[PDB]
């Protein structure tokens, strides 16, 4: 187990947030304003990419966790990982699949709210056998909060920047993507030191397939349920690209909340192990796609 | 290894505001979780309800849901159980078990020592001996069995003996059940017809609670 | 909620002969995620706190004797002992906790015996107790092993068996029979009024009853 957890802690934390405030102003910083609100004044993916991410992903990890044979704790994280509102690194790699930008921010906003007042109910039907408590008031919403707002308020500069001066937004946006990727590898190591030794804790075929099989099947479900609503590319690709992420902050300070440190043994890593199979995922695909339009441009 | 240790007997009007108190400093005391288990005598064990000293999270049956109240004490590795609602039906038993919790608890691997709580009017009183003797014209026999009865004593820490008697060699010592608020028990001794007038029996009664150590000899009728 | 209901709850079994207690619950309470089958078999001897013996209906704890065994799934649950010793007559309850915490009613084991010979005894207040405001007519029944049997007062010819108190023995370890209590309190005024005050014993070792009459 980890003996301190102070090694650079705040530091982490506070790097992090800056690394997201210039990344969402960067992202911000390149999409318009008009198609956002074309997007609320006819809501078509918004339903269906909620729906999906509500109603399917509990549902996934509920099968997964009856298939697989999870105890009852990693039944618990899984099921909370799959009722969960898509996490910014969402945001920040629907870039790469460059499919209708505009409805993402949208999109963000709606999971938060959905999930702010879904999550008690949708985690308290899906928790028989598991958890006999209520565990309604263990959910955090000022963490939500903070994450909608870190998520918006940059993204809203963004804009406004975009809006008011087009000519500064390639200086600011190249150069930031150069300060928000080198940085990426300054924090990377960190977390080498931190993690230290964790093959022989977290490393279970069960968690491992679960956790290979809860992005992927998300990824592949709101792909086609677009499919089948007769949707954009573009707007296939930013619903399976939101609704396969996960936030795995809310999992980790609701399993600390909840339970003690010498309960949750191996589950203390395991949503870095989740958000290390997401980001392989994430790559892959983003690969993959690139390579189709490469071969027919 | 792991000892949980309990607060004691208590007795207690029916007047209720009553505590209880059961430690539990044999291993680390958030990791599991703490239930109480009810027992009348004779009616076997009942549930009440478990407290998770990490969170603070308790749960009840739904009979005890009313009366019971369960907290915990990190500092002092200790679990407190108040009911506030007591009646002359409320005296029995109360054990503490620690159980593992992962999501749902799994069974009581340790357990109390037991505490017993009484619940009555207490106004502890001396008892009253009063001996049994035969000899209304009956003819009796080879063996005749002989005893002292007792009343009007409060609590249960009362014991007979027969030091002129056969002493433990065939006597009868009936529990004392409550009825009418103070509870009576008996002892039967049997000894030979020939050689009892030759020795004459005595009972005695002790009751520690009070300052009484009275002891009598029987007669014949 | 779940209940559990045990078949036998009194049994007695003297050297070698197994015994099978079961319990079927209410419902089938085996998780489908986890092979686990909550269900745990206690053990509580008498003056002291229950003993845990099995849990998961299949797994025995550490250090216990390897002659409980118990075996089940769904509904329907057994336990039972190779050989049984003078040591394992205690309270057997097969607790659950699939959904909340119940316990059952219990199984009780006892020392079989060959028969008995139950004796009738019967004694009035004495004076003091008279002189005392009250009266207290005393019956007791000794050296009878089984369990089923039944007392009755015969007051001049009619039952009226009001007013009784009764007590058992807790099967002195000397022999696996016991005694019985039972006494009538009366005030005064009414206990010369009636007189007779005949005592029946009914017991399954004798077809005719045992009466005991009393006069004066």
């Amino acid at each position: 187990p980890g003996f301190g957890h102070r090694a650079t802690d705040k530091a982490l934390s506070i790097i992090l947030v800056l690394m997201l405030l210039l990344i969402m102003l960067s992202l911000g910083c390149t999409m318009e304003f008009s198609k956002i609100k074309a997007h609320l004044w006819k809501p078509k993916g918004v339903i269906v990419a909620l729906v999906a991410q509500f109603g399917i992903m509990p549902l996934a990890a509920f099968l997964l966790g009856k298939i697989f044979h999870l105890s009852n704790i990693e039944a618990l994280a899984i099921l909370i990982c799959g009722c969960s509102p898509g996490g910014n690194l969402s945001n920040l790699f629907t870039l790469a699949m460059k499919g209708d930008m505009n409805l993402s921010i949208v999109m963000t906003t709606c999971s938060s709210f959905s999930a702010l007042g879904m999550m008690p109910l949708l985690l308290y039907v899906y928790s028989k056998g598991i958890y006999d408590g209520d565990l309604k008031d263990k959910v955090p919403y000022k963490g939500i909060m903070i994450s909608l707002v870190i998520v918006l308020i940059p993204c809203t500069i963004g804009i406004v920047l975009k809006s008011k001066r087009p000519h500064y937004v390639p200086y600011i946006l190249k150069g930031g993507m150069i300060i928000t990727f080198l940085l990426s590898v300054a924090v990377t190591a960190l977390s080498v030191i931190n993690v230290g030794n964790s093959i022989m804790f977290v490393m279970t075929p069960h968690l491992l397939a679960t956790s290979s099989l809860m992005p992927f099947s998300g990824f592949l479900m709101g792909y086609i349920l677009s499919a089948l609503f007769q949707l954009n590319p573009s707007c296939r690709r930013t619903i399976s690209m939101e609704t396969g992420f996960a936030n795995i902050q809310l999992c980790s300070t609701i399993l600390n909340v909840t339970f003690p440190p010498e309960v949750i043994g191996p589950l203390f890593f395991f949503p870095l192990l989740y958000m290390i199979f997401q980001l392989a995922e994430g790559l892959l695909i983003i690969i993959i796609f690139r390579c189709y339009e490469k071969i027919k441009p | 290894e792991v000892q949980l240790q309990q607060s004691g007997p208590e007795l207690v009007k029916p007047g209720a505001s009553v505590k209880m108190s059961c430690k539990a400093s044999g291993y680390t005391f958030t990791s599991y979780i703490i239930h109480w288990v009810k027992q009348k005598p004779g009616q076997g064990l009942e549930w009440i309800g478990y407290i998770n000293p990490y969170n603070d999270g308790t749960k009840y049956n739904e009979k005890f849901k009313g009366k019971g109240t369960l907290t915990s004490d990190k500092s002092s590795s200790t679990a407190y159980m108040e009911l506030s609602s007591l009646t002359s039906e409320d005296s029995a038993v109360y054990y503490c078990a620690r159980s593992y919790y992962d999501g749902i608890p799994h069974y009581f691997d340790y357990w109390g020592q037991g505490t017993t709580l009484t619940v009555s009017s207490a106004k502890t009183t001396p008892p009253s001996v009063y001996p049994l003797a035969p000899g209304c014209g009956d003819t009796t026999g080879s063996s005749v069995t002989l005893g002292c009865l007792v009343k009007g004593y409060f609590p249960e820490s009362v014991t007979v003996t027969w030091n002129s008697g056969s002493l433990s060699s065939s006597v009868h010592t009936f529990p004392a059940l409550l009825q009418s608020g103070l509870y009576t028990m008996s002892s039967s001794v049997t000894v030979p017809s020939s050689t009892w007038p030759s020795q004459t029996v005595t009972c005695s009664v002790a009751h520690p609670a009070s300052s009484t150590t009275v002891d009598k000899k029987l007669e014949p009728s | 909620d779940i209940v559990m209901t045990q078949s036998p709850s009194s049994l007695a079994v003297s050297a070698g002969e197994k015994v099978t207690m079961s319990c079927k619950s209410s419902q089938s309470l085996f998780n489908s995620r986890t092979r686990r089958n909550y269900l745990a078999w206690y053990q509580q001897k008498p003056g002291q706190s229950p003993k845990l013996l099995i849990y998961w209906a299949s797994t025995r704890e550490s250090g216990v004797p390897d002659r409980f065994t118990g075996s089940g799934s769904g509904t329907d649950f057994t336990l039972t002992i190779s050989s049984v010793q003078a040591e394992d007559l205690a309270v057997y309850y097969c607790k659950q906790s699939y959904y909340l915490l119940t316990f059952g009613a219990g199984t009780k084991l006892e020392l079989k015996r060959a028969d008995a010979a139950p004796t009738v005894s019967i004694f009035p207040p004495s004076s003091e107790q008279l002189t005392s405001g009250g009266a207290s007519v005393v019956c007791f029944l000794n050296n009878f092993y089984p369990k089923d049997i039944n007392v009755k007062w015969k007051i001049d010819g009619s039952e009226r068996q009001n007013g009784v108190l009764n007590s058992w023995t807790d099967q002195d370890s000397k022999d696996s029979t016991y005694s019985m209590s039972s006494t009538l309190t009366l005030t005064k005024d009414e206990y010369e009024r009636h007189n007779s005050y005949t005592c029946e014993a009914t017991h399954k070792t004798s077809t005719s009853p045992i009466v005991k009459s009393f006069n004066r």
